[PDB]
């Protein structure tokens, strides 16, 4: 995030700082929903960091005030940004795994958002069957 | 006569009615007339019911569960609000207009106060007579306040407790009995400095015995 | 009709919609009003449909680009 790397790179001495990653969302959603949205946002940021920034602001109206980090959006706008970020993550995973987005199932999409992977260099253990 | 029932029978009847309703709903679901019930989801219940799908789009899930909670809450509220409007309605006409069943017997309490020169006590007595719908009259004379109140038994019991405990020179009920019909009109006051005018006003409705008993009580208080 | 879930599936049944009533200047035109170049194409059909008669002059007598949203 642009608010963190610059801050730590120009910090000439070690120190400790506090942030509130849930800027004001807690006023309308429970902390469970806030954490889920935050982890989805960070997954998208780790994936692309460029298209994710674009999805963060859907319109020039959404302005990030200096008081906090994430842009302030309406509830439905938050829903749309969340679904767009989910589509981003699924499409990018498909790009690196040659798998269709529709090919993934609900549990599989949850696993990908969390960070599960599937690999098998030695499949000959199929001899169990 | 109406018959009560023991707490055991009350519990059994309520349990039977609830079980009947639950079986009715379940068999309605069996026959397809009713959709299968949806899980009741709250904020704590969210990640347990919709855990595999809240990671897809958490804000939509939050909106859905809050909509369900608000739907339940608003379903509860409508009936309550309608029946509270029912409260206003009755309270002004069916929950506060009783009259104590004064049809076959009118309880008449005639008291004789010594000092009633304060208009605030007379205004409070008139407000208590008008709020409880109790008829009667009040006669004023030289160190004499003959207040007769005829009405229901509960209204007379409220008026005696208001005049003996809630109102302060001493007030004592001179004649507390029952009558066949009503004799005095609305709650009004009549100032009579002479005893003959008060006696004629009491004998105009046939209640000169109360004024005679008040005069005898005043004579017995002034003698001893 | 309407919509409801009977057993395992949600059936939504909309009834048969009423057709558009013919006006005082709109009716099923027969094949006797077609010209000699168009009478040979309507072989075996003594009359025409309602949509064919409501846009007969706009498609046969007019050479403009017709867009029939039938």
């Amino acid at each position: 995030v642009e608010k963190f790397g610059d801050l730590i790179l120009k910090a000439t001495e070690p120190q400790m700082v506090l942030f509130n990653l849930y800027d004001d969302w807690l006023k309308t959603i429970s902390s469970y929903t806030a954490f889920s949205r935050l982890i989805l946002i960070l997954r998208a940021l780790h994936v692309n960091n460029d298209r994710a920034k674009v999805i963060l602001k859907p319109d020039k109206t959404t302005i990030t005030e200096p008081h906090h980090i994430w842009p302030t959006l309406t509830d439905e706008e938050w829903i749309k940004v969340e679904v767009q970020l989910k589509d981003l993550i699924l499409a990018d995973y498909g790009k690196k795994n040659n798998v269709n987005v529709a090919s993934l199932t609900q549990s599989e999409i949850r696993d990908i958002i969390l960070g599960m992977e599937i690999s098998a260099p030695s499949q000959q253990r199929q001899q169990i069957a | 006569l109406g018959v009560y029932l023991t707490k055991k029978e009350q519990k059994k009847l309520r349990r039977q009615t609830r079980r009947e309703a639950q079986k009715e709903l379940q068999e309605k679901v069996r026959l397809g007339l009713m959709p299968p019930p949806e899980p009741k989801v709250r904020i704590s219940n969210l990640m347990r019911v919709l855990g595999t799908e809240a990671v897809q789009d958490p804000t939509k899930v939050e909106a859905h569960v809050r909509a369900q909670m608000a739907k339940r809450q608003k379903a509860h509220e409508e009936a309550n609000a309608a029946r509270k409007l029912t409260a206003e309605q009755r309270k002004v006409k069916k929950i506060k207009k009783l009259k104590e069943d004064i049809s076959q017997g009118v309880h008449i309490s005639v008291y004789r106060v010594r000092n009633l020169s304060n208009p605030a006590k007379k205004f409070k007595i008139e407000a208590n007579a008008g709020q409880l719908y109790l008829t009667g009259v009040v006669v004023l004379h030289k160190d004499v306040n003959v207040v007769v109140v005829e009405g229901g038994p509960k209204a007379q019991k409220k008026f005696k407790r208001l005049m003996l405990h809630r109102i302060k020179n001493k007030c004592v009920l001179v004649w507390e009995g029952t009558a066949k019909d009503r004799s005095f009109g609305e709650m009004k006051f009549k100032q009579c400095p002479t005893e003959n005018m008060a006696r004629e006003h009491f004998k105009k409705h046939g209640a000169e015995h109360y004024w005679d008993l008040a005069l005898s009580e005043s004579v017995l208080e002034s003698t001893d | 009709s309407f919509r409801r879930q009977r057993k395992g599936y949600e059936e939504v049944h909309v009834p048969a919609l009423k057709p558009k009533p013919f006006g005082s200047e709109e009716q099923l035109l027969p094949v006797e009003k077609l010209p000699k170049y168009a009478q040979a194409g309507f072989e075996g059909f003594k009359t025409l449909n309602r949509i064919q008669s409501k846009l007969y002059r706009a498609a046969l007598e007019t050479d403009e680009n017709l867009l029939l949203c039938a």
